């Protein structure tokens, strides 16, 4: 259980709930999303092996030179991903696919000739995603939201009271394509079943069904039904169909044995269609009346008298019957319709579409598309047939005809992905049904009818864009080709597969650069949802509804962690425990309870399947085994939170993290604590500033190791072993044998990333926390990185907060705070910019970097070299140089004086001026780091050849590691060998190592082979992969570090959602003292506890405390250097907490020098492991307050910090955990007032950018227009900073102080009476 | 040529020589935005200026603001320039640039004679109303973030969340006296909208002050006697006495109710320590009764507006200074902050949600039996829930009410709650008995995202514990008034864009024009107890007629007499109910309005002027809340029907009908 | 441009008698404190 990190710091579990689910990898989401994308599958894994089975056997017309598939093969990554963040090219693998040539025989049952299988052939690049969950692309790495859009099958909604405005609700609905199109439904009261396209205009159904060619009669029959009439002996009977008599009104005696069963007048419901069932008699007496008025089907003229009065579907009266009847007509064949369910919305659709031929039918139906211009039969008929027939045009794969039978509640998850008429119009029929009453809609809120096309799935289709914009570049070539011409790599290309698939890896719309400032932020930038998809929604259209969360969203989705502005219920994130599916829907972890024992079978469902099942909740008292203590336990059927029984348990809620997210799983204490506070909290721990040093939390929950271990900001080991060569940049591990690769040994090497840029300018670096001289354990760690400290999440710093509001140092948001903060620094971050340098030749002059400036002294070159580059390790502000930029001027710019010394003196003089790389006003840094990329061809002078010679030697110290170990072990090897050819031990200590001879010689050898041509290697990529940009290929990117503090202005908060700005941090001279003296730190405000309700902050506050107090106990009773038994007992007291759970407490291994060690880790506090929902109680905090110095109510007695009188009624203290955001004064503070507007105009110099004035908004006009005194707002936008020369004469005015003027016609304003002057109307001035 | 100099004209943009770009457009130099591009968006950047993020500066006087030193030196270089060759200390202007180059310590002493009394203008981004743009004086402060006095930040409506203010510059002399004239802080103290006093003591303030004028039953010095509450200063201030104990006090009160002079008058109270101190603050025209009440924020609104209406605006504004500096020393002083103790949870709350349970148990029973439906049990659930929720109320407020009982002549004896919670719960704060039944109690019933209500209310308490389905509820209502900020401020200013394209031009021209006519000012008196009444309509106008008394012919207020507050007052003691009263849309003045037709308040109190264009305030202050817009008849009181407009007729057992629509109940 | 029209074509000669005018063209409009400074305007405009 104990690990070498868990002899150094185990987490103090609180154990409550039994551990049952075991985190999984949570980024699979991303990884095995992409598992199904990219992998070797025969079986046709949805993903590349189904994509390119789907479109290959690829033939085309006439060619015959059909071009298959086979399988692919990738490259080899291109970096490291340290190269590819450094120079930032694309972290990816050439795709190699295997494609299959074949050219068939013309007039021939189609023979084989030539089988030219060119296997790997390039097919452009794929962007490989790294094995953390991120895309190293461009030089830092990137990520995309998953996105949730509907899911493909077939869906109902209702619009009820919303179709009509006046009583008649509706309930329509719309058949939802993968690959394809959408066929949407207008259903409506009116009694009409229209069909439309996609988004089209409103059609008939039979617009089509006629445009098939359908007549009357061969459409309402197998709608409609035939109800059978008889007339015998000149009298109306009726053949009774009670379930045809669904919904209708009884006006007739209907009877049966005389007894009358439904009478007349109450209707015909539910209980007396069965009283008719009930003795079985089906013949009933009805009056002529009622069969007057219905529509026959066949063709009933009179057959007995010989006339043609009616055609077809015509009524039947006291007339027309009349004369069917005294003919002698027996068997009349009718078609059925009536009002209240079945209506007859195929009887009022026929004539709507005025044809009765698919000609002037498609006529129509092309007259829909676009209107003047003229429909031809042949185009329309072919379109038809090749769009929800043709393949390559419309799918429904296994999750089309999936979703599409189960809301048909057929059988079959699987079948064709072109339409099926069968089941089609079954869907139409059934859309009758639901607007009867025979049948339901469903809601948009049902996952069933959702679908989360992951990052690799999103992919897919984004590369199908790729491949078919080609794919016009394979056909044709197969049309323009003729027999072997045409060959791979000759019809494929590369550059659409870049504007494709790099098209989705950098330039989608949910694909931006990861906000790396808190690796939580990392991590819940790779697991998110995103509502706003590709075929998604939107929020200039949706009020509120997209952002308002549904219950069937309970146990994957946590809305906590979301933005303020209008990205709220937009920009959601996920549940740490959810697991992908494969149609694009969730997998949920849900114990399977066996009707009594929770066994841990871990089923998977959806929200497709929570509404079928009902399960346990997990904050339910159970008892030892998971027999429910109590006789109930409260379940959810359908997401109803109601009584529920110990046996009507399905499932049962696992973990009490299933249904958390990361963000706030951080937050403890949840089940207390406002859930605005909580929204503003999560919000502002994806704000959590990278501070120098990192202190891990006081009370935790067990994620912080979750998120400082599982992101990449820390250096994990795949392998164990004694360090070997600890430095800062390197992490050299002597892995341990049986575990060491028995080909080639093996040894870790690990780089760390040293003080470099950030995505927010901060600066990274991992930093080496396991010293020299230890080993460690596999899938351990080595570094941690920043807003992380030994493997745990630390955000912020917690230490020293009183609640008191001290002379409106705390007014509103005001937080105050100790001088010894900014003492200290342990709170400095650390800001590098990095600034790019263009040049490398024009036209007019081939750029150098200067290498010399004109005009000035030796000043801008003591600090640069021969080459322009100035030094590393100096430090800049304001305006200097960094490096000199030449640049092309002009014989424009030249005197005729200065014409004669360029005859005598040189071209290149006065020909290219000196337009350096300046640093604007306002800008302050320290030279660290100064990256030149050298044109690749002609390489700079030796100042570059002093880098490259550099990172040359950074190759060597690090390629001598490799050969050094073996050389070691086969030395030994020789040593023993050598003694059996000649014993000569002492002889080959005193000789040299050239003394399985064979063999050896040679490994060693190889080792040294592969040593220079990794140098080589190294070098090569040091040499020429300098290359940037076509025509600049010099560009000079200097690192400017700086250091911000923190100062009155700052904006302070806290993981638990309080937020607050320093309004003046005092010396620590005035800090309230406790009983002992001690000086607080933070003192914040009381009097937004009741309001805002943040009552889980203080209880942490309270068991921070404790997480002290217990360490102050250790402390004094350490330095007084006592046994390791005392402290020990201490330690039981502290791993017992009370008597409660668990903890898993120490005395498995040696406790002396692991606790003791411990001992010195715990003398400055306790990071503990806590449950949300079943946490820490009252008195389980005081049992720890208690078992150190601390009172019952942890409402120490402290003393005035300026006097000395004690505050009345003891002050609320303890130690709360911080959380900055990083909202620095340094980004907001544009102290410019004017410094220079732009060049072509007086338009102003950005807006958050650099001379940054007051933005002169709109509504500031209109304000200043409220105000009576015109003249203040008069000058100040016309007069003053309008007047080019206006001003001017008011700078030369008032730069001798004398404010007198006169009016201010704007000169521009004077060209408005001149461009009228011109036109005829010429203004004046009279008198 | 004539058309593809103005805008192509307007048949087709012929393009230049053998390029892709149609000949040059001066129309597009004469319709871009706005007209032109100063007054459009973007036009100009503000120098004299520093768009720079906040900070408190709990220590600011009133009338002025804090600036950072570095940004002074960047703003004020020419006047620093104008100085120093007007006397002529610097050598030459170059040398001067060069003096600020060496950050010379006498450039920044003439920095002294450029700020010290040279006041400044401050403005806010995103401010709609004409109350974000006001004045203050400088006070050189080391640093980078503009400072402020604290309460002024709810006028601008800025709390710390990254305001960052542009404080302009007034250069001009017009401009500097306008700055501390209409545009001071301690002038526009009243709101355009309505006559109240525009800040009211936000929080921290009042608790300090809550804590200042106090009752406790345990208290130290209870009954001794103090003639001087500077002397009741070396009391509690020193630590002898508590800032609770009933001393009785000479309070020596002044009366203006002379021709201008305070009126000496003896008197004795029963006050507490921090009452006698709060003397020490409260200038002698106000009474000592006013400030012989617990204060709360309603308490202290009125309070500082009765000083106004009665002593004056000086005396008012120099207190509100004094109020500011010991509301928050007091708070410090204050000591009881938060407790732990405070949160308790009567046994009765577990008692009635058991009953909750077993009672909806049974209703639900009831559906297995038939008698109560689906929807009749969905309404009866919200039904007895509402009455355990308002039964546990009944427990916790009466638990926070009585609790705190500490000994004094006797064993035990009750005072309010000194549980810090109730504090804000009687100060009225921050924290009311909705917030406070959200925290110690059960939530209530919420809406659902549909827009509705959920039946089941949030069971428990989120002091202790609920779990995520009870959150999916509360996520909707927290979400939903993050969606309203969201787009109601966009189009707000919208708003005012259609108002000031409607208004600007209307100015105020004459003061009196030559009619009777006036509209009628009728109290609103709908539903039950009137919703608007009578004086609030008149408060500031003038009475359209001879206004007579329910005395037939006896003026109680001459035809032009202006309606301030002593007449508002003089109009609500009187039984006169319908005032007609001369309207802005009944003015006589054409292009304009008269002083009278309108009235006098806004910031100001007094007569508007011919100059003050009504027009464009108007428009502001409609739109300024825009961003804020979103059976039997039993009567519970005691009065007497008076049927209006109605024939009522008389039937069988002498009961009485009504034959019309047309039909208002009054209760006289 | 419609204004241009508008406008043009009548000559509408507005003496700026309006706010938003008096800014356009920068100078004191005939009301706050520009009201005695255009009084002096006013009566000396096709008077005295």
């Amino acid at each position: 259980v104990y690990s070498y990190t868990e002899k150094k710091r185990i987490r103090k579990d609180f154990g409550k709930r039994p551990q049952v689910l075991d985190v999984p990898y949570l980024l699979s989401i991303q990884l095995d999303s992409f598992q199904k994308f990219i992998e070797q599958d025969p079986e046709g894994q949805y993903g590349l092996e189904a994509a390119f089975r789907s479109v290959f056997p690829i033939q085309s017309y006439s060619g015959n030179s059909e071009l298959q598939y086979v399988s692919y093969r990738l490259g080899e990554p291109v970096f490291d991903v340290q190269e590819c963040q450094i120079r930032g090219v694309t972290y990816s693998a050439p795709l190699r696919v295997k494609l299959r040539l074949v050219i068939y025989e013309r007039e021939a049952p189609e023979g084989t000739v030539k089988d030219i299988k060119e296997q790997e052939v390039y097919m452009g690049e794929i962007p490989l995603m790294t094995d953390n969950g991120t895309f190293v692309i461009n030089g830092t790495e990137r990520v995309i939201v998953s996105q949730l859009h509907r899911s493909p099958g077939v869906f109902f909604d209702s619009d009820k009271g919303k179709t009509h405005s006046s009583g008649k609700v509706l309930y329509n609905a719309r058949i939802i394509p993968y690959r394809g199109s959408w066929l949407d439904f207008e259903f409506d009261p009116k009694d009409n079943l229209f069909v439309r396209i996609d988004r089209r205009r409103k059609l008939p159904a039979t617009i089509i069904l006629r445009a098939l060619n359908y007549t009357t009669e061969q459409i309402l029959d197998l709608f409609f039904e035939k109800v059978i009439f008889e007339i015998r002996d000149n009298k109306l009977q009726m053949e009774l169909v009670p379930e045809r008599l669904r919904g209708e009104t009884a006006s007739f005696d209907i009877e049966a044995n005389g007894k009358v069963y439904v009478e007349k007048g109450r209707r015909i419901t539910a209980r007396h269609i069965r009283q008719l069932e009930k003795d079985d008699v089906k013949l009933i007496e009805v009056p002529v009346e009622y069969i007057a008025g219905k529509v026959v089907a066949k063709d009933y003229i009179d057959e007995s008298t010989g006339e043609l009065i009616c055609a077809a579907n015509m009524e039947l009266s006291l007339d027309l019957l009349a004369k069917l009847s005294q003919s002698g007509h027996k068997r009349i064949e009718t078609l059925f319709t009536n009002d209240l369910d079945h209506g007859p919305y195929i009887s009022e659709t026929l004539r709507v579409d005025p044809t009765n031929d698919r000609l002037s039918a498609l006529v129509e139906i092309y007259r829909m598309m676009r209107p003047g211009e003229p429909p031809t039969r042949e185009a329309a008929e072919s379109l038809f047939e090749n769009l929800f027939f043709s393949e390559d045009r419309y799918d429904l794969s296994a999750v089309g005809r999936m979703k599409f039978n189960r809301s048909l509640l057929r059988e079959e998850i699987e079948g064709s992905g072109i339409l099926s008429k069968d089941d089609i119009i079954d869907v139409m029929k059934k859309l009758i049904d639901i607007r009867n009453g025979k049948g339901e809609v469903d809601d948009i809120d049902h996952l069933g009818n959702r679908r989360i096309r992951s990052v690799g799935e999103m992919a897919e289709n984004q590369f199908r864009v790729g491949l078919v914009r080609v794919e016009r570049a394979v056909k044709e070539r197969l049309s323009l080709g003729d027999l072997d011409t045409l060959m791979p790599q000759d019809m494929i290309n590369a550059k659409p597969i870049s504007a494709a698939v790099k098209e989705f890896f950098g330039s989608s719309q949910l694909s931006q650069f990861m906000d790396q400032n808190n690796p939580l932020s990392e991590i819940t930038h790779k697991r998110r949802i995103s509502a706003l998809g590709p075929g998604g929604l939107t929020r200039e259209r949706a009020g509120f509804e997209v952002r308002d969360v549904h219950p069937t969203h309970y146990g994957r989705v946590c809305p906590i962690e979301t933005p303020e502005g209008p990205n709220i219920g937009l920009i959601n994130s996920l549940s740490v425990y959810a697991q992908t599916n494969e149609y694009g829907f969730l997998e949920t972890p849900y114990r399977k309870v066996t009707d009594g024992v929770v066994t841990d079978e871990i089923h998977y469902l959806s929200a497709i399947e929570e509404g079928n099942y009902v399960i346990a909740q997990a904050n339910s008292n159970l008892d030892e085994e998971g027999h429910f203590v109590e006789d109930l336990v409260t379940c959810r059927s359908k997401g109803e939170s109601s009584l529920f029984s110990r046996d009507q348990v399905d499932y049962m809620d696992v973990s009490t993290q299933q249904v958390v997210s990361v963000g706030a799983s951080l937050i403890p204490f949840l089940e207390h604590d406002d859930a605005n506070r909580a929204l503003m909290g999560a919000n502002m721990q994806r704000q959590a500033v990278p501070t120098l040093r990192a202190d891990k939390p006081l009370v935790g929950t067990g994620m912080e190791r979750a998120v400082a271990v599982d992101s990449g900001v820390t250096a994990v080991a795949k392998r164990g072993g004694v360090v070997q060569y600890v430095d800062a940049s390197r992490i050299v591990i002597k892995v341990n044998e049986d575990e060491m690769y028995p080909g080639e040994a093996g040894i870790d090497i690990y780089n760390l990333t040293k003080y470099t840029r950030s995505n927010q300018n901060t600066c990274i670096n991992q930093m080496p926390c396991v010293s020299l001289g230890e080993p460690v354990e596999r899938g351990d760690v080595l570094a941690d990185g920043p807003s992380t400290d030994l493997g745990e999440l630390a955000l912020g710093q917690n230490m020293r907060v009183a609640f008191m509001p001290w002379n409106g140092y705390n007014f509103e948001d005001s937080i105050l705070v100790s001088e010894r903060v900014v003492q200290e620094d342990r709170f400095t971050t650390i800001h590098i910019q990095e600034l790019a340098c263009v040049s490398r030749d024009t036209k007019l002059g081939p750029e150098e970097i200067t290498a010399d400036i004109p005009n000035v002294g030796e000043a801008a070159l003591s600090k640069l070299d021969e080459s322009g580059i100035v030094y590393i390790g100096a430090e800049v502000t304001g305006g200097d140089i960094l490096v000199g930029k030449v640049t092309p001027k002009g014989e424009t710019q030249l005197t005729p004086e200065e014409k004669l010394l360029r005859a005598i003196f040189g071209e290149k003089a006065s020909d290219v001026k000196d337009s350096s790389l300046r640093v604007p006003n306002g800008v302050s840094g320290t030279v660290i780091d100064v990256q030149v990329f050298t044109r690749d061809g002609v390489e700079k002078d030796k100042r570059a050849l002093e880098i490259e010679e550099m990172q040359l030697k950074q190759a060597k110290k690090d390629l001598s590691e490799e050969l050094q170990i073996l050389e070691a072990g086969l030395f030994s090897r020789i040593r023993a060998v050598l003694v059996a050819g000649g014993v000569e031990a002492e002889k080959l200590d005193k000789l040299p190592r050239d003394r399985q001879l064979e063999q050896l010689a040679e490994q060693y050898d190889e080792l040294k082979h592969e040593f220079e041509k990794k140098l080589e290697a190294k070098r090569r990529k040091i040499t020429q992969g300098d290359d940037l940009a076509p025509g600049v290929l010099k560009i000079v990117k200097v690192y400017l570090a700086v250091k911000r503090r923190i100062q009155p202005g700052d904006k302070m908060a806290g993981r638990h959602g309080n937020k607050g700005v320093i309004s003046k941090i005092n010396p620590i001279e005035d800090m309230p003292y406790d009983e002992n003296g001690t000086p607080v730190d933070i003192v914040l405000n009381p009097l937004g506890v009741p309001s805002r309700m943040n009552i889980g902050q203080i209880l942490e506050t309270h068991l921070g405390m404790a997480a002290k107090g217990i360490g102050d106990k250790i402390n004094a009773m350490l330095k007084q250097q006592q046994e390791v038994a005392k402290l020990r007992e201490f330690i039981q007291r502290a791993y017992d907490l009370g008597a409660d759970v668990r903890q898993k407490v120490d005395l498995s291994t040696f406790s002396d020098e692991e606790v003791m060690r411990l001992a010195e880790n715990l003398r400055k506090g306790m990071p503990i492991a806590t449950p949300v929902f079943d946490g820490a109680k009252e008195a389980e905090i005081k049992e720890l307050l208690k078992l150190g110095d601390l009172p019952t109510s942890g409402q120490i007695r402290l003393y005035d910090g300026r006097t000395g009188e004690q505050f009345e009624r003891p002050v609320t203290v303890g130690y709360m955990y911080m959380l900055k955001l990083n909202h620095l004064v340094d980004d907001k503070m544009h102290a410019r007032s004017t410094g220079s507007y732009s060049l072509v105009t007086q338009q102003p110099l950005g807006g958050k950018a650099q001379f940054g004035g007051q933005r002169f908004g709109e509504m500031e006009v209109w304000a200043l227009e409220a105000y009576g005194a015109a003249y203040t707002l008069q000058e100040m936008l016309t007069v003053k900073s309008d007047d080019v020369n206006g001003r001017t004469k008011m700078y030369k005015n008032i730069v001798d102080g004398n404010h007198q003027m006169e009016p201010g016609m704007p000169e521009s304003f004077n060209v408005l009476l001149k461009e009228i002057r011109s036109l005829g109307i010429n203004i004046e001035l009279e008198d | 040529a004539v058309d593809a100099l103005l805008d192509n004209g307007r048949r087709g943009r012929a393009i230049t020589g053998s390029n892709k770009r149609p000949l040059k457009s001066l129309a597009d130099m004469i319709k871009g935005k706005q007209g032109r591009f100063r007054q459009n968006l973007l036009g100009k950047r503000v120098d004299y200026s520093g768009r720079s993020v906040i900070t408190v500066g709990p220590y600011l006087r009133l009338h002025q603001c804090g600036l950072p030193k570095k940004m002074a030196l960047e703003l004020f270089k020419p006047f620093i320039y104008g100085k120093l060759e007007l006397r002529g200390l610097a050598t030459t202007i170059k040398a001067a640039k060069k003096m600020v180059e060496r950050e010379e310590a006498v450039v920044w002493d003439i920095l002294d004679e450029v700020i010290r009394e040279h006041p400044v203008l401050l403005n806010r981004a995103p401010t709609l109303h004409r109350l974000g743009i006001q004045a203050f004086e400088p006070v050189l402060i080391e640093g980078k973030a503009i400072q402020l006095h604290p309460l002024v930040c709810a006028a601008y409506n800025a709390d710390f969340d990254g305001d960052q203010m542009a404080v302009h510059v007034p250069l001009t002399l017009e401009a500097q006296l306008e700055a501390r004239a209409l545009m001071m802080s301690t002038n526009n103290i009243l709101s355009p909208a309505n006559g109240e006093p525009i800040i009211v003591p936000s929080q921290d303030v009042v608790l300090g002050l809550y804590y200042m004028t106090r009752d406790c039953v345990n208290a130290k010095g209870e009954g001794m006697v103090l003639t001087g509450p500077k002397e009741a200063e070396r009391l509690y201030r020193s630590g002898l006495a508590s800032l609770h104990a009933r001393v009785k006090v000479r309070i020596t009160e002044y009366e203006k109710d002379a021709n201008g002079e305070l009126v000496a008058k003896t008197s004795l109270k029963d006050t507490t320590v921090g009452r006698a101190i709060l003397w020490m603050i409260v200038p002698k025209g106000l009474p000592y009764s006013i400030v012989n009440q617990a204060l709360g924020k309603k308490a202290i609104s009125k309070m500082l507006n009765t000083c106004y209406r009665i002593l004056g605006l000086k005396p008012t504004v120099i207190f509100a200074d004094q109020i500011m500096y010991t509301g928050f020393a007091y708070a410090a002083r204050s000591g009881a902050s938060v407790g732990i103790d405070d949160m308790v949870i009567p046994e009765k709350k577990h008692e009635i949600i058991s009953e909750a349970e077993a009672e909806v148990a049974e209703i639900q029973e009831q559906f297995q039996s038939g008698l109560v439906t689906a929807g009749e049990r969905y309404n009866k659930v919200i039904d007895i829930w509402a009455a355990a929720n308002d039964r546990v109320s009944k427990a916790m407020m009466d638990n926070l009410q009585t609790e705190t009982v500490i000994n004094r002549d006797g064993q035990e004896e009750k005072q309010v709650s000194f549980n810090s919670i109730y504090m804000m719960a009687d100060s009225g704060a921050r924290g009311s008995a909705a917030q406070i039944r959200q925290l110690a109690g059960m939530r209530g019933l919420m809406a659902k995202p549909d827009g509705s209500i959920i039946e089941t209310p949030i069971t428990a308490n989120f002091r202790e514990g609920l779990n995520v389905l009870q959150y999916f509820i509360s996520t909707h209502g927290a979400r939903k008034g993050l969606a309203d900020t969201a787009l109601k401020t966009a189009n707000s200013g919208y708003l005012t864009r259609r108002l000031v394209d409607v208004a600007q031009d209307l100015v105020v021209t004459e003061d009196d024009c030559g009619t009777h006519e006036g509209i009628m000012m009728t109290p609103v008196i709908e539903g039950g107890d009137v919703k608007e009444p009578l004086r609030d309509r008149v408060l500031g106008r003038v009475t359209a007629e001879d206004v007579l008394k329910p005395g037939t012919a006896d003026i109680l207020v001459p035809r032009n007499t202006l309606l301030h507050e002593q007449w508002c007052d003089l109009l609500e003691e009187n039984s006169v109910d319908a005032v007609k009263v001369r309207s802005v849309v009944s003015c006589d003045t054409d292009f304009g309005v008269c002083a009278h037709c309108y009235g006098r308040d806004l910031a100001r109190g007094h007569i508007i002027n011919k100059g003050e264009a009504i027009g464009v305030i108007a428009a502001q202050s409609i739109g300024e809340p825009g961003t804020q817009l979103t059976s039997s008849i039993q009567v519970k009181n005691k009065g007497s029907i008076k049927l209006s407009n109605v024939k009522s007729v008389v039937n069988s057992s002498g009961k009485l009908v009504i034959t019309s629509r047309n039909t208002e109940l009054k209760l006289i | 441009t419609r204004v241009l029209t508008e406008a043009a074509v009548a000559g509408k000669r507005d003496e700026l008698r309006g706010l938003k005018e008096n800014v356009i063209v920068g100078r004191l409009i005939p009301a706050g404190t520009g009201y005695a400074y255009h009084q002096d305007r006013m009566r000396r405009r096709a008077a005295g």
